[PDB]
Order: structure tokens, then sequence, then C-alpha cells
RNA sequence: GUUCGCGAAGUAACCCUUCGUGGACAUUUGGUCAAUUUGAAACAAUACAGAGAUGAUCAGCAGUUCCCCUGCAUAAGGAUGAACCGUUUUACAAAGAGAUUU
RNA sequence: GGAGGUCAACAUCAAGAACUGUGGGCCUUUGCCUAUAGAACUUAUAACGAACAUGGUUCUUGCCUUUUACCAGAAC
């Protein structure tokens, strides 16, 4: 429902919880449906679960025995990197995984001293406990994913998202904010009113200065007023240290 | 709530987008009481909402910790003497059902089925004397009011033939490092060391 | 941001940018409770002040403010200086404040302007 | 003269309770249900008289709540008829 | 904003005659029908065995603009309709006092939050000119005062008139109002000659 | 009369017309109840169902509780309930629409809540900005299955079907557009009649395609727009005189 | 319906029924929400092109905006996401010179 | 009245080895000293839970085309 919600009706999500498409995409509608790590990572939850209820539903039906149970489930709660595909969504979970890998080592050369290579061994108690701990973990981790993916479903998007300064955008925002404190100093020793055209034609002398700094040649401008140039010269030796 | 197609069930769809902050919790609610190999099926207390859309499973597991142990020692020890005992053991294929299979309805194909043999290692009738009717039940003594509180199962109390035979019974899982001289270089301390 | 005062009794923070508002942050939630919204460019001071003048700010576009915190809106503005106030300063024994400009300094009395 | 010492109180207090207003009307309005254990904590007349008395409903936790709620774009009349005057006095470059 | 939000207001013929009502607050309902934002929803009823519930359907802002009810649209002091109101007013003093209404989406909800009191609750808002204009309503109410073929209908009276007054003088009528061939007929020839009878 | 048998059930909750409707697209979405992949700009069909209002009407389970709204299905021809639904069976007369009058200003004769302004192409409900009357006929060409038939006949059968729907305040068909424009005398009437003569046709048995009236569209009955016939305008503002004297003296005799 | 009485009638004899009768127990659900067209998701198909600083082919980071989409997002993507490329007249005055009129 | 509840609400649970109440004296209420009554649960190879997960920020690393997703130590 969370699908054809968002309009999506050419994914299709089998009984075994596969998400796969039904047609060949375009890359219009590949940018329309990329759905996040929270839907794949509750997705995967929701298979793992099926897969569990559906040994013990064999085992209801008749078709298996109660030792093929166990080993059975044992199994799959040692498996689910092959079974469901968890890891590559939230890859923290490899922990999980390798812990009941290595509960594997200690448990069937217990079980399987004096009795040979077959399976059988079937006491799952202690990855049950691993795949537990693991859920409790991520109950407010996908409550908090989960409840922003549904508001953004009912509310639309926030329109008041500003940027955090990062390593990407950090030598645009020196250049945005170096102007702004050239020409704050510029327009308070004007005698005049500016009016405000002349200011971003004013600039172009800071970004020629520190052209003529880069390249070492010594920008000299013939009519230009002194303090103004000790201005530009005042800010472009800032720029440079 | 199969199929849902009317200008009813407005609401109830909503509701079924609101309770997807709720799944990994009935998801938790459900599989941490997953039956066990010594029981067939056990009755659960389940919370719904009453647009069909999330059903907690809402109980606690409590078990006495000595029976528990004696519990999967019995079941340990059977699953080795099967192992033992067949030579071809089949172990089931997996994923169990199709892809295009929808979950089969449990009210028509599962519930007027009569249920299936569990693990259930057979004890002895004079050595096993004081475990032997109950140590395979749900909730062992739940209705015993000398050796238990009551019904909501939180404190026990047995005598010294009870105790010395799931002593004897949980011999697999049991420690048997009886002097603390054993982890001498292996302590907690000398990890943190 | 280029402003930071701290309230002197009520654990708040005022800061003041490019944004061209002031804001009052709730220091224990970290929650921006109080936005004032009334200059016309950047904001060069913010000076915080115990008594209902209780923010006293001073923006590029040659007023200065004093705000009531409590309604949201503006007690006085002032609007002598020609142009960008780039400096204020309160006075510690007195309750008035200085208000600096290109060759402009004057003083101004709170609680009244 | 500074402002006395009772007026700083009166201020204080009056505006402490605004903030922890408008702090607990913040955590209330989250989605987390964390925020609702740092919070710190009718009738009306509708006429010459009616004697109403307003009550809250309790509501379903998975249907959404605020139903109203949603990301607008708003522009804001802005009205005044205080009209400031702007109080100034009386080759090369 | 919504931590001084005004009471609301409503009608008197809304809330009811029982002296005490409960009504349900709930902080954001629905949005309003004028103003395209969310309000304070309240959803009362008038007894409490009563089959229907009145809810409030518009904006605060949106109520005290127009001077009117939240339940009914009415005007708050008259108890009549906007367009009523304002033509009582425009047709005294002569002012074209009509109110403007806003498409545009952004539109509406810009005019929503200026506070200027839209155009014919100016008066009615203040209970002194809405008495002196019912003192000039009363200078101008003082100055105020089987089948047949119809023919020389007027030319502004309609079917039901005629079918009423017939009812009256005691079926079917086809009246086209151009040609004025006022096709009556009657179900009995028996009532043909009844409402001869009776002229 | 209608006050004397209860109201008989329509059509039965068996043979009610089904939800996914009609195959039109590809494949079937389940959020909204429509078509995706598709391709669709007609989309309409001649409803199955209409009522006979002498037949159909009647007393019902909340006509005893004096409920104020009229059953939409009984309108549209396919309440499944009878003398259990909830609603109103039966036309809306002086009696009915005098108790209305305080909720008629906001919301419909069916209980609809009326919108600030109509639509795009003026659709279902109303505007409660302005108290419209006359209702707008079209797509005659479809609901009579291409038979020409000498308009003043067409006129006719419009005339008839709108009589038995409540009071008429005028009829008007035009000859050079296929449309007709019909006044009511309340409007509760004009909002019963719309919803109740939407997707119909105009054949009645003795027309050679009674029997074949379920194919094609069905004719539209909308909102009338404002009339820039002049005599129509100095009617109106006649009309808009003599109420402002009525509502002058009811404003003075309140004072 | 249960219970405590208070009378009559059947056997009575102090119980057991039919019947009338006073008291006690228990006391106002639900709706912001009606079931196919006419009160409002949208994509997709046929046709045309085939991505910005270019002489040519490209890496990007920003900005302003009553445009937003994917996203758990204050990260990051969406062609540097895109729109940006047009229309442009008065805070208009001073000195001198040449013709018309008084 | 008695037993019980996989019923609810409200207090309380990590600190000079550590709690509360009362009377008397000193200071001027807080606090100090002195005499007295009670303290359930948790705790010394230290903690409610002989069980044990995840998230944020700042450092230090590891995979190395960038961001999520990550490697594994520390502090809050
Ligand atoms: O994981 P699988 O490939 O299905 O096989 C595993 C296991 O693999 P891991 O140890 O990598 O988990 C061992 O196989 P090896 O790769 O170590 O040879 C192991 O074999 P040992 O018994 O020799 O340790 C054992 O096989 P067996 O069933 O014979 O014990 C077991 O199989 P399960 O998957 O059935 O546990
Ligand atoms: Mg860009
Ligand atoms: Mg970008
Ligand atoms: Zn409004
Ligand atoms: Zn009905």
């Amino acid at each position: 429902l969370l699908i054809h919600r968002k309009g999506l009706t050419y994914l299709h999500l089998d009984y075994n919880f596969n998400l796969k498409p039904t047609k060949t995409l375009t890359t219009k509608e590949r940018k329309k449906s990329r759905l996040g790590n929270s839907f794949h990572l509750m997705r995967e939850l929701l298979k793992m679960m099926k897969l569990i209820v559906d040994t013990h539903v064999q085992f209801r039906l008749g078709n298996v025995d109660a030792f093929q149970l166990a080993d059975g489930i044992h199994y799959i709660l040692n498996h689910i990197g092959q079974l469901t595909g968890i890891y590559r969504y939230k890859y923290k979970v490899m922990h999980q995984i390798r812990a009941c890998k290595d509960l594997k080592h200690i448990i069937y050369y217990k079980f399987n001293k004096n009795l040979g290579k077959g399976p059988g061994c079937g006491f799952w108690q202690p990855a049950w406990r691993v795949w537990l701990n693991f859920l409790r973990g991520t109950i407010p981790l996908l409550e908090r994913y989960i409840g922003n993916l549904i508001t953004r479903q009912f509310e639309g998007r926030s329109n008041e998202i500003v940027k955090t300064t990062t390593k990407q955008r950090l030598d645009a925002y020196y250049d945005l904010e170096l102007r702004n404190s050239v020409m704050d100093d510029i327009l308070e020793m004007m005698p005049e009113s500016i009016r405000q055209k002349k200011a971003r034609t004013i600039l172009q002398h800071l970004s020629e200065a520190w052209r003529c700094w880069k390249a070492n040649i010594p920008w000299d401008v013939p009519g230009m007023p002194a303090p103004i140039k000790k201005i530009i010269e005042r800010y472009i030796k800032s720029k440079a240290d | 709530h199969s199929d849902m197609a009317s200008k009813m069930y407005n609401t109830d769809k909503k509701a079924f987008l609101g309770a997807l902050k709720y799944l990994p919790h009935a998801i938790l609610k459900l599989l941490e009481n997953m039956p066990h190999p010594w029981e067939q099926a056990k009755e659960v207390k389940v919370l719904y909402h009453t647009s069909g859309a999330i059903t907690f499973v809402n109980e606690t597991p409590r078990v006495i910790e000595p029976v528990y142990t004696a519990q999967w020692s019995a079941t340990w020890i059977a699953m080795r003497r099967e192992k033992r005992d067949r030579t071809h053991f089949k172990r089931m294929r997996f994923p169990p059902f199709d892809d295009d299979e929808p979950p089969l309805s449990y009210e028509q194909h599962i519930e007027n089925i009569e249920p299936l043999d569990p693990i259930n290692l057979p004890l002895d009738s004079q050595d096993d004397e004081y475990v032997k009717d109950w140590l395979y039940d749900s909730r062992p003594l739940e209705e015993d009011s000398k050796k238990v509180n009551g019904t909501s199962y939180k404190k026990w109390s047995f005598d010294l033939p009870e105790m010395s035979n799931l002593y004897r019974l949980s011999t697999p899982l049991r420690d048997e490092v009886t002097d603390k001289n054993y982890y001498y270089l292996f302590d907690k301390k000398s990890f943190f060391n | 941001v280029r402003t930071v005062s701290i309230h002197p009794t009520l654990d708040l923070i005022a800061t003041a940018g490019r944004d061209s508002v002031i804001k009052l942050w709730d220091m224990r939630t970290r929650i921006p409770v109080i936005t004032l919204v009334g200059h016309k460019g950047p904001i060069n001071q913010v000076q915080c002040t115990p008594v209902d003048p209780q923010v006293v700010s001073s923006s590029t576009d040659a007023t200065v403010r004093l705000w009531d915190v409590v309604a949201g809106k503006t007690m006085k503005v002032l609007t002598h200086h020609k142009r960008s106030v780039r400096a204020t300063a309160l006075h510690p024994k007195e309750f008035s404040v200085a208000s600096a400009c290109t060759d402009d300094i004057r003083s101004w009395g709170l609680a009244e302007g | 003269p500074l402002p006395t010492k009772a007026e700083i109180q009166e201020c204080t207090a009056r505006t402490k309770s605004y903030i922890q207003r408008l702090v607990n009307a913040k955590l209330a309005n989250s989605n987390n249900r964390a925020s609702s254990r740092y919070v710190t904590e009718a009738n009306l007349l509708l006429n010459n008289s009616h004697h109403i008395e307003v009550v809250s409903k309790q509501m379903d936790p998975l249907l959404p709540r605020f139903v109203g709620k949603k990301a607008r774009k708003v522009v804001a009349p802005t009205e005044n008829d205080e009209v400031v005057p702007v109080l100034h006095m009386d080759n090369e470059w | 904003d919504e931590i001084n939000e005004p009471p609301p207001n409503i009608c008197e013929q809304c809330l009811g005659d029982e002296a005490n009502i409960r009504m349900t607050k709930i902080p954001q309902g629905s949005e309003c029908k004028i103003c395209t934002l969310p309000f304070t929803l309240y959803h009362f009823k008038t007894s409490k065995r009563s089959n229907n519930i009145i809810k409030t359907l518009i904006c605060v802002r949106c109520a005290t603009q127009r001077n009117i009810c939240q339940c009914c649209m009415l005007d708050s002091r008259w108890h009549i309709p906007i367009q009523l109101r304002d033509h009582l007013i425009s047709l005294v003093n002569e002012e074209n006092v009509m109110t403007e209404e806003a498409k545009n989406d952004m539109m509406k909800r810009f005019l929503s939050l200026k506070n200027v009191k839209l155009g014919g609750a100016q008066i009615t808002s203040d209970p002194s000119e809405a008495d002196n204009i019912v003192d000039k309503l009363k200078n101008i109410l003082l100055r105020a005062t089987k089948s047949f073929f119809l023919y020389n209908i007027d030319a502004s009276i309609p079917e039901w008139k005629i079918t009423d007054t017939v009812s009256q003088l005691l079926l079917s009528l086809i009246v086209n109002h151009k040609a004025k061939c006022g096709g009556l007929r009657f179900q009995s020839s028996e009532l043909g000659e009844r409402f001869v009878s009776k002229i | 009369s209608w006050r004397d048998k209860s109201a008989k059930v329509q059509v039965k909750e068996s043979e009610l017309p089904s939800s996914i409707p009609a195959q039109t697209g590809l494949t079937f979405n389940i959020w909204y109840n429509k078509w995706s992949q598709g391709f669709a700009g007609n989309t309409r069909f001649v409803s199955p169902f209409a009522l006979q209002p002498q037949l159909h009407s009647g007393k019902t389970r909340g006509d005893n509780d004096g409920q104020l709204f009229f059953c939409l299905f009984f309108a549209k021809g396919m309440c499944c309930l009878g003398p259990k639904c909830e609603y109103l069976h039966h036309i809306p007369d002086e009696e009915d629409i005098g108790k209305l009058a305080l909720r008629t200003e906001v919301l419909d004769c069916f209980g609809r809540e009326k919108f600030a302004d109509y639509r795009e192409d003026m659709g279902g409900i109303g505007s409660f900005r302005k108290k419209n009357k006359t209702l707008y006929v079209g797509g005659i060409d479809g609901a009579l299955n291409s038979k020409h038939l000498k308009p003043a006949q067409i006129e006719s059968r419009i005339r008839f079907v709108f009589s038995r729907l409540g009071d008429i305040d005028r009829i008007r068909y035009v000859e050079s557009k296929n449309c007709g424009f019909v006044k009511f005398k309340y409007q509760a009437n004009a909002e019963f009649a719309k919803e109740a003569m939407s997707n119909q046709t105009l054949l009645l048995p003795s027309d050679k395609e009674w029997d074949d009236r379920r194919e094609g569209t069905g004719l539209l009955v909308k909102w009338a727009n404002e009339d820039p016939d002049p005599a129509a305008q100095k009617r109106l503002q006649e009309e808009l005189k003599l109420e402002s004297l009525n509502m002058m003296v009811h404003l003075i005799n309140n004072n």
C-alpha cells in the first residue's frame, strides 16, 4: 500500500517479500522509484520473519518432522546473509552474522562429536538470542526512519532546508562571505549613496586583484583612489595567507 | 481487509501506513515467543488494531532457569540420538513457499489438522520420577501453588529431589567447574589488563 | 552568524548574522524558540538586557531596534544613524547603550529610547 | 538609573514562563515519544452567555495526528501605519 | 501564532437552545475553506441525542474579517448572508461595499493574514453605525410604499404561481415564456369544467 | 402520498455494481481505486439505475428520527437498504426545505460541504458564495444515442423528466447549442435533480433503442453560469430588489 | 432478570406455587468519516530534439527563486537538478550663442 | 475478610558507604553539634538485567574515486 500510494505500480512485491520491476524502466522512473534503506530494511525483516513462520507452518501441515523443523530454523538463523540480504542495507548487521557463524563453530563440534558430518543439529537457542538482541537495537532507529518517511508521504517536504557547510561547499562559502566583508567596508568609505548597481562593478577589482596575486603580476590600477586600494590589498593579503 | 476497494477503507489504509513505525516491535514480540522444540503449539495473547492494521503479541516468556536448562539438555540429547539413528536426514528446502503463493489461511488449511509429534526425549519411569509429569509443558508448574506463586509465573521454589533430578538431567549443559582457581588468567580482570 | 550575546538571567542565547533575523535559542533543548523578524540587512550586534527592552540589535540598514521578546514586535526603532551600525556597547552601571557608525557615535537611553 | 532588583525578577519570571510554554509546545508536537519525558508542567463562555465545555478527543495512534499539518509556502502581508521617520542630520571618488 | 489563539465565534442559532454544550477542540483539524490554512476545528452537537454533528469550517481570521459565524457563514449581528448584507449596505450610503474574493491559492492565504475587516463588515462590526443604517432603512421603507391555451402571461412570472393558483382555484403545465403559449392541461375534463366554473 | 407506504428497496446489495471499474489501463492501483499505465479521456458510461419517484419513494428509518438530509443513493437510483436507510427517501417539498434552512447556507441537501469556488468545469457540489438554482443539461446527443429528434420534442422530454423531481421556475432549450437551462423554485430541488439525473438517458420505452439504451455516454447535468441575456439580468435585478425589501422589513422589525 | 419484603389464593401449617404490589441492583454507544462517473495522486505511448561557461568535448562547487523530486537525513544526488540569458529614458540643472514677440 | 492476576495508576532505584523523622542547644531560615525512632529493593572480583543491543558529537586510526553504508579504539 506504500508502494501504490507513492505512484509506483510497476514494482511488484511478491509474497516472499521481493521487490522486482514488471518491465524495463526508464531513467526518469528509476529516479522516481529509488526506495530508501528504510523500506528495504523493513522488507528484509519481514522476509526473515516470513521464513521462520513458514517453517513452523510446514511442521503443522505434517510435511516435515520435529527434528527437520529444528534443523530447518537453526539453518535459517545461521544463514540470514544468504537467505535475506539485510547485509547490504545496514552493514552493521554483519557483526550479528559473524556472531552466528562463530556460534555455529562452537555448537557443531559439541554436537558432531562422535557422530559424523550430516545436517540435523537444531540447537537454535544461541543464534535466536543474537537476532533478538539485534532487533531491540533497531527498534528506535526504524521508528525514526519510517516516521520521517511516512510524514514525507502525508505532509510533503519542509521548504525550510538549510545547507550545512561541509568540505564540498567550503571554498564557495569563503568567497561569498569574503565579498560581503569587502563590500561593506567599501560602501562605508563612499561619501555618496552608491546606488546599488555600482557595487557589483566595484567587486571586479577584488576578483582581478586576486588573479593578479596568483600570477605574481603587481596589480596597479591607474586611477584608483587610495583607501579603496588599501582595502582590496588588505583582503587579498588575508585570502593569500 | 483482504481486498479493500471502496470509498470505505480510506481511513483504514492510512492506519496501515501508520503502523509501519511499529512493525519492528510487532516482529520482536512475535519472534521472541517462538514456541520451542518440545512444544507443539502455544497460545499467545495478542493486542490488535480494530481496523486490522497490526497485531502485537502481548506476552513475555518467563521460564524457570534450571527447568529450562533441563529442557534444552533433554532435547540436545534427543537430537544427537536422532542424528545418529537416521541414515538419511532430509534437511528441508528454502524458501519453503513459492513466491506467487499467498500465505494460506490458518482457519481452513491449518487449524483442522491434528498436530504432530515434538522432540520429547523419553524419560525413565523411576530415575526421573519427580520431573516426568511436567518437564515438557509450556509453563511447567503454572498452577501448582506450592511450587510457584501463581499464574503470573514470577517466583519458584522446589524441594530437594526435584532440584537434584533437574541437576542430573541437565548434564550436557552444566558448567562443571567448581573451583575458582580454574579461571586464573581467564577471569574478567585479566582480560581488562 | 556574526554575533553572540548571553542573557543575564534566563538561560538564552541570542545570535544573528546575514540571516536578517535574531534567534533566541533555548539553552537546554537547543530549540530556536523565538525569532525576531524586523530588519532589512545583516545584523552586526546584539546585546541582551535583563528588563523589558530585552534585546537591543543594530543592523546594516541604519536602524537600531529595541525588542519586546515576549510579544514579538519592536518597542522602538532608532533611525538616527546614516549608515550601517557596526558596533554597540552596553554600559555596566547606567542602563544605556552606545551605537557607532561610520563617524557617528551616539548614546541612547533604554526603556525610553 | 539601573533597573531595580524587583523589575529584574518580574521580567525574569514572566519571560521564563513564556519560554517554557513555547518549549513544551515544541516538544509536545514532535513525533518522538521520548520528548514528552522532557516537558515540565477548560471552560470558555461563547456569547453573552452559553457555558460550553471544551473537551479534547482521544485519537488513533496509527492515523496521522494534526491532519491539517502539511508543508506549505506562505507570503505574509507586511502591514504598518507607523510611518517612522528617518531622523538624520541636515571627483576624487 | 498558536500560543494565544482567539476563542471562536459560534452563532447563537448554531449553538442551539440547550444551556450546556460540550465541544471538541482538535488543534489542527481541517484546513479552512476560505483561508486554505490549518486551524483548530470544533465539532459540537446541539442536544446530546441530535442526529447530526455541527462542526466549524472557517478560520478565526477568516471569520473576523467578514464578521461572521464559523458554523453558519452568516453575519454575526444581523444573521444574514454576506451577499445580501453587502447589498443592504451598498444600497444605502451608495458606496458599492462589495466583498473582494481571492482565487490563486497563494493570494487567498495571503489575504487571510492581513487584518483589515473585509468589505461590508466594517459597519456591522460596530453597533453604532449598524444601528444608524437601520435608521436609514426605515426611511427607504417609508419612501417605498382538458387542454387550455393561455395567452398574455407576464414575462417574468413562473409556472408554479399559475399551478398554485389553479390548485387554489379547484395536472400538467407547459409554459414557454418567450412565445407566451401557456399550454395548460388538466388530468380530467371534469376538472376543466370545474376550473371554467370557478373563474 | 409517500407518507403511507414504507420505501421500497431499489436494488439488492448483491446486485450492486462492483468496484475495480471497467479495466481502463494496464495495472490496478490500490491506494487510489483506479487504473495505471493507462489511457483515459472518456471514463464515462450510462448509469444502469434510475429512480422512479412515484414507485420508490416512501417512509424510512430515519424519517421517524427527523433527519434533515436526503439519501444520495435514493436519488442516484441504487439505494440498497429500503426502510432501514438512515436518510430520507422522498422528493424535497416545502416542509423538508423549511427544515434545512439553517444548514443549506453551508452544505448541501444531501449533507455535503459546499466549497469556496465551483470547479474548472462546474462540477458536483455548489459553491457557498452564490445560491445558484439553474442547471445546465448537455451531452444530449450522447444521451439519445444520436437519434435526431426535432428539438421541441427534446425540450418536451427534458420538461417531463424534471417535472417529477420538484417545482420548476422555468425551462429553456437552446436551438443553436445542444443544451438546456432549468431553473427550479428552491435550491434543494436543484441539488437533488442534479445528482438524480446525472449520467442518465432521455429514452423511454416506445423509442426503438430502449433495449439498447445502455450503450453510450449519457447526459451531463452541471451548474449553469450567469445568464448574459439582458432580460434575464433585469429580471434578476428586480427579484434582488424585492428580496432586499423583504429583508429590510425583517431587519427593521428586529430592532 | 435477581433480591428483600407486604397481601390474596392451592395444598396449607410456616413450606410451596400462581398472582398483585413497595424498595434495592443496573442508566445515554457512534460519526471531522454515506456505497462506481460530477470535488480533484500521477506516470506511461506515438512525434520532435540529444545536456552549461565551446572553436570541440567535458569535471564541478555555489547563489537568487511565491519550482521542486529521491532520500533516515542538518549527508548526498536529480544535466554544475532546473528556471537565470529578456525588456531598458524624467531627483534634469548652469553658463554662452542664433532667430520670433513684447 | 482470604488466595490469586503475563490488570492499571503513582512514588522509587547508584550515593561524603551513601536514608528519613523527631526533640534540645548555637548561628540567623539554611547550616553545625547533641539525644532518639524507623530503613523495603539494589550493591564489594561493586549493581536494578549472573542478560546485553543501537543512535549522536569530537579525537585517533583502517578500507581509499566522493557521500551514505562501513573498519575499531577513546571521551562525553
Ligand atoms: O556454511 P556451509 O557452507 O553451509 O557449511 C557449514 C560450514 O561452513 P562454515 O564453517 O563456513 O560456516 C562448514 O563447512 P566448511 O566450509 O568449514 O568445510 C561445516 O563443516 P565442518 O563440519 O567440517 O566444520 C558444516 O558442514 P557440516 O554440516 O558437515 O557440519 C556447515 O554445514 P551447515 O551449513 O549444515 O552448518
Ligand atoms: Mg545548481
Ligand atoms: Mg546539487
Ligand atoms: Zn482561515
Ligand atoms: Zn437510502
